[PDB]
RNA sequence: UUAAUUGCGAUAACGAACGAGACCUUAACCUACUAAAUAGGGUUGCUGGCACUUGCCGGUUGACUCUUCUUAGAGGGACUAUCGGUUUCAAGCCGAUGGAAGUUUGAGGCAAUAACAGGUCUGUGAUGCCCUUAGACGUUCUGGGCCGCACGCGCGCUACACUGACGGAGCCAGCGAGUACAACCUUGGCCGAGAGGUCUGGGUAAUCUUGUGAAACUCCGUCGUGCUGGGGAUAGAGCAUUGUAAUUAUUGCUCUUCAACGAGGAAUUCCUAGUAAGCGCAAGUCAUCAGCUUGCGUUGAUUACGUCCCUGCCCUUUGUACACACC
């Protein structure tokens, strides 16, 4: 019934793992904003943690921030069932891999690079410029973009 | 006078509300006065409605349309707009929402407001597309009191449709806006300005 | 034995129209016209008519 | 029963459909007698077309 | 003159079931909150997390009692809806029927639901009772 | 032997059957009291039988009504359809014949659907359509 | 973030000095003159709501209109 | 849309011109008696006809009419 | 500006190019026994009363 | 005049036929019949929960009876009826009133004379003639292709949000379809975040799937108008399923990625009432695949009830050097 007020005590507008992770968003719905961390998976690690999800992300103690860090990097160390990953099983090591914010994009274009090596048609499609998942193009995407 | 109670108990609000008074939604279909001469028959108020949901058959004949109640023909042009189209209850609700916010500013019946709203937005003289060859010219031409009905309770719902478009005035709370605006003429309005526009050109194509 | 109620009109629909276009097929020159089946107790019976019921018979 | 066909054969021409429906009806009857009379009663009244089907005993 | 479930509001109701079983305690979570999508055609887990498995719980127990005989697949039915599946129009998809299994478990344990013969689940008298007593406090909050 | 009556409503595809009987009082749907059925903006609908001719006949009047088909809304309006009827069944029936027709009368003035079942049926769609009269897109290039 | 809707406590002890012999006191008109909105504008109100003043009237999903008491 | 055809017309005005007396006024009893005498085939058709009849005898009774 | 209150006695044929105007006689209700016709826009009948802006002007047929 | 060469009429024509209409199927009404444990009720047994007085909601094919709802047989019922206007006081049209029904009562099925070098010889053991006829254009396996993309256009789906989105919870349909020589529809019990497994069943079906507790919807909550939690394209990886075979993702699910689009110019389609539009479901193909299709319900408007301005068609009068007919 009563609204929790602070003036301005915990400080807002904050960066969490290298880019921006803005105030007034949620606890939840501002971890989108870094890349790898969606959105069912960024509600688990709210969980995890244990932050009230009536929060906005502008504010937080730090300590809570590191959970929450922790967390993300090595998810099978917690009780996430962790066959909700990225590569699962995985392309080499044969472990549960969830990679994060600029680290995801590299790992996708190491995995491209090695299609490309091994001249499988997928890589092919992707050196060409077109669609690998046999959406069969007479019409459809038009401006190379 | 005289609360009396069956097997199954019915709340006391329902019972206040029944025999001597046919109310609205929660209030009074009495008094409100069609405060002008013509659209008298073509806005109904008169027979006391409870919901603005009747099953009807108005589009039946030719004046079927005169004869439903104006709130259930305010809650038809709402529900338009091809993604909102159907579901009458949301358009029902929205109507409700909009009396509420009536009764709460200025007073009144809203139903009265609403009324007035309806004879205020009605254009009196209008210009169809009349070329005697296929001209683009104009000619100024006199209005039928159910054209100036429709039309009025047309103009207002889009006002109401675009206020809606990007907002946190949740459409109910425009509608109730546009109606205050209508009743008491003031140009800040869409229809009004709408309707005003019409008066102009027509003046100026007779 | 044991086939669905409509399932089973059909293909009693389905074999009239067979018998009738083996009819056409073969009595030509008899001049076949209609056929007629009754699946009574015991026996099914097909009535035949033709033109010629002498050249029919044999 | 209920079919759905497209009244052209080759495809050409305005999309025009059919609408071939076979109605089926089925009644039934419940006697309580010995089955030799029931036997009997249905041995006769036998028309062509009408399907007569018995069930027997509990 | 009497209560019962058939004749109270029915969220205010359900919710009030959930309130007492949160006070038990006693139920047995699985341990799949907080991690779950309820019906298999969702974007998003519950938006309470800690609980609303005891409303859902308490929701299945009603409509048990409204019936004779509910089971697993008729509830997956009864609480899927309509997965949005991209540029393609919407379709029906059943509930997760794990969780309405685990459900239905932990109310025979608790002592509310009951095996029925033919097939499915139906009320126990405790069980009736409870909801009784759910029901009259419900009215007596809203008096 | 109890006085008793079986009268119904009907919308579009919905049934509903009430039960009107001699006794207390009871106005009950599909178990449930008159005071729920909760599509809420509507339920003054399932009211009007009641509010309009006055809750005066309804204290040895008990009805208990079982709805089937349709939506909601064409539920609830089945539901009234019933409600209305059944009263002035009983009146024709075990009360008396004046009665009945002041009923009527109090009905007939607010709203037809009352007595008279609704006349309107969904048109069967035909081909070349995606509806019964609205037809696929035409193009000449 | 065009702002209106953040927390603060000046914004809150306005809302507060905003409810006696008062005409409009719903989400979209507390939106209107730069303050609070959202599950925040319904909140601020109760808490007037508690302590007399404010009544409501309509308690709607996402739409609730209120007035004070006379 | 309503407007009736030879076959319907021409029938009643038979009708009239064999049954004047006998024939009278209402409908239903109109209806009868075209059951009764003409071998009408189909229902409606035999409704129309005693409609037609009905209508024929109404406007009778405030003067003579042609054919 | 002055407004006149015109009741409808005979319905005048339908005129416009596209139908979309109905030619009336009205016989305005201050000032009866005054028989001046009008074109107007929308569903008119008998007995209705329009609200124009010029009391002594002639609508002739639009072609 | 009419939806109509439908009629009233006028009249060198008179009486007719085909088409229209009639018809038939269907959708509406039936407290009037004929009926039911393969439909639904009533009382009443036993029985579960209640207040605790008799009373309220229940579970049981324990009895007895009923047919309002149900199905479907035989009937009936509307004929523009009754009245009021209006019109050669005609055909008819308009308005009340009663009624289930008053737009041909709603929707179709059928549909003339004469034709088109319209489409099918890729439905045919319908077929002329010509080709071909053992390195066959017969076939049959095997892999691929029909699906490729600088690009034009044609139906559609999804959307550009606050009349919303997402979470709960509430919770209502009608058409259907469904196997024994196979493998159909598949509840209920356990295992799995899913997808799915599995054991068991019930059903050749008003009996079981199925009350297809379908969506849109309604209730309370989280975001409040920022390419934002709008929106979902490409992607990456895994786990399933069908099949002998899934890369040229078959498809289903899981996490992640988050592109284009703030309602669309020149244009132009469809539509007048349970219609438009919204929303699912359903059979059709189908081993597997729905953005398609015939149906079906559910929610349900706005606006004419008109006119030849445009467009196409028809007729009348005219002109013609055209009659392979203005190409
Ligand atoms: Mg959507
Ligand atoms: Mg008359
Ligand atoms: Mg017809
Ligand atoms: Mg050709
Ligand atoms: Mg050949
Ligand atoms: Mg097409
Ligand atoms: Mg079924
Ligand atoms: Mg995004
Ligand atoms: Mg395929």
């Amino acid at each position: 019934s009563l609204v929790v007020q602070e003036q301005g005590s915990f400080q807002h507008i904050l960066r969490l793992l290298n880019t921006n992770v803005d105030g007034n968003i949620n606890v939840v719905y501002a971890l989108t904003t870094i890349r790898g961390v969606g959105r069912r998976y960024a509600n688990l690690v709210c969980k995890k943690a244990d932050v009230d999800l009536h929060k906005r992300a502008g504010e937080l103690t730090q300590e809570e921030l590191e959970r929450i860090v922790q967390i993300m990097q090595n998810p099978t160390h917690y009780k996430i069932p962790a066959w909700f990953l990225n590569r699962q099983k995985d392309v080499n090591d044969g472990k549960d891999y969830h990679s994060l914010a600029n680290n995801l994009e590299s790992k996708l274009r190491d995995d491209l690079e090695r299609l490309k090596k091994i001249r499988s048609h997928r890589g092919i499609r992707h050196f060409w410029g077109l669609r690998v998942r046999g959406q069969h193009t007479k019409t459809t995407g038009r401006r190379r973009a | 006078f005289v609360p009396v109670e069956l097997a199954t108990t019915i709340p006391v609000e329902i019972q206040q509300a029944q025999q001597e008074i046919k109310l609205f939604n929660k209030w009074s279909f009495e008094d409100v006065e069609v405060k002008d001469a013509s659209l008298v028959d073509y806005i109904q108020i008169s027979k006391p409605i409870y919901v603005a949901h009747t099953a009807g058959r108005y589009a039946n004949k030719r004046f079927r349309k005169a004869q439903c109640p104006i709130v259930e023909r305010l809650t038809n042009s709402l529900m338009m707009n091809g993604r909102n189209n159907g579901k009458k209850l949301k358009a029902v609700r929205i109507v409700k929402h909009t009396l509420e916010i009536i009764n709460v500013l200025t007073d009144q019946n809203p139903l009265q407001v609403v009324v007035d709203a309806i004879i205020n937005s009605g254009p009196r003289e209008d210009t169809t597309r009349v070329g005697g060859g296929g001209a683009a010219r104009r000619q100024a031409v006199d209005v039928s009191p159910l054209r100036r009905v429709n039309q009025s309770i047309a103009l207002l719902t889009i006002g109401a449709r675009e206020a809606a478009f990007r907002n946190i005035k949740t459409i109910a709370e425009t509608l109730a806006e546009e109606l205050i605006n209508a009743a008491k003429g003031s140009s800040t309005s869409y229809a009004i300005k709408k309707k005003d526009e019409l008066e102009r050109v027509a003046k100026s194509n007779r | 034995a044991i086939i669905s109620k409509k399932r089973k009109l059909v293909a009693d629909g389905v074999f009239y129209a067979e018998l009738n276009e083996f009819f056409t097929r073969e009595l030509a020159e008899e001049g076949y016209s209609g056929v007629e089946v009754r699946v009574t107790p015991t026996k099914t019976e097909i009535i035949i008519r033709a033109t010629k019921v002498q050249d029919v018979v044999g | 029963l209920k079919i759905s066909t497209r009244k052209t054969p080759n495809g050409e021409g305005s999309k025009t459909w059919d609408t071939y429906e076979m109605r089926i009806h089925k009644r039934y009857i419940d006697l309580e007698a010995p089955a030799h009379i029931v036997k009997r009663i249905t041995q006769i009244t036998i028309e062509p077309g009408v399907d007569v089907e018995v069930i027997i005993a509990a | 003159p009497g209560v019962s479930v058939r004749d109270v509001p029915a969220q205010d109701f359900i919710n009030n079931y959930a309130s007492f079983l949160q006070r038990q305690g006693k139920l047995e979570v699985p341990g799949y909150v907080d991690i779950v999508k309820t019906s298999a055609g969702n974007e998003l887990p519950p938006q309470d997390s800690e609980g609303w498995f005891y409303k859902r719980a308490a929701s299945v127990a009603r409509h048990i009692y409204l019936r004779k005989q509910v089971g697993v697949g008729k509830l997956n039915k009864l609480y899927g809806g309509a997965k949005n599946r991209g540029v393609r129009p919407h379709k029906h998809v059943d509930a997760s029927g794990s969780i309405n299994r685990k459900v239905l478990q932990s109310l025979e344990k608790l002592g509310v639901v009951e095996i029925s013969p033919k097939g499915g689940r139906r009320i126990s008298d405790n069980g009736l009772r409870d909801l009784d007593r759910i029901a009259a406090a419900t009215l007596e909050d809203e008096e | 032997t109890v006085p008793s009556v079986q009268t119904f409503g009907k919308k579009k595809s919905a049934t509903a059957v009430a039960h009107v009987k001699a006794g207390k009082g009871l106005i009950k749907v599909n178990g449930s009291p008159i005071t729920l059925v909760q599509p809420e903006i509507l339920r003054f609908k399932v009211y009007e039988p009641l509010l309009l001719v006055g809750l005066d006949k309804f204290a040895n009047i008990d009805i208990r009504v079982k709805v089937t088909g349709g939506g909601h809304v064409s539920q609830v309006y089945a539901i009234r359809q019933a409600i209305a009827k059944g009263l002035v069944a009983y009146h024709q029936k075990f009360v008396d014949e004046q009665s009945k027709n002041e009923l009527k009368k109090a009905f007939t003035s607010y709203d037809r659907t009352l007595l008279i079942a609704d006349s309107r049926r969904p048109e069967p769609k035909k081909f070349g359509g995606r509806g019964a009269r609205s037809r696929f897109q035409k193009s000449y290039r | 973030a065009k702002h209106a809707v953040v927390l603060d406590q000046d914004k809150f002890d306005r809302i507060m000095k905003e409810a006696p012999t008062y005409r409009y006191v719903s989400v979209s008109v507390l939106v209107d003159r730069f303050k609070l909105g959202g599950s925040l504008a319904r909140v601020a109100l109760r808490h007037l709501e508690n302590e007399g003043i404010i009544k409501p009237v309509s308690k709607h999903s996402k739409q609730a209109i209120y007035t004070r008491a006379t | 849309g309503r407007v009736r055809t030879k076959t319907v017309k021409r029938a009643s005005k038979a009708l009239i011109e064999k049954y004047y007396p006998k024939l009278t006024m209402d409908f239903q009893t109109n209806k009868r008696l075209c059951d009764e005498i003409a071998t009408i085939q189909s229902k409606r058709l035999r409704n129309k006809i005693a409609g037609y009849t009905t209508h024929l005898m109404k406007r009778i009774q405030k003067g003579p009419v042609r054919g | 500006t002055p407004v006149t209150l015109a009741k409808v006695i005979k319905v005048l044929g339908r005129t416009g190019s596209r139908g979309g105007v109905t030619q009336v006689r009205v016989e305005f209700l201050e000032d009866t026994t005054r028989t001046i016709v009008r074109n107007v826009k929308g569903p008119v009948r008998e007995g209705d009363i329009l609200v124009l802006m010029e009391s002594e002007r002639e609508a002739r047929r639009l072609r």
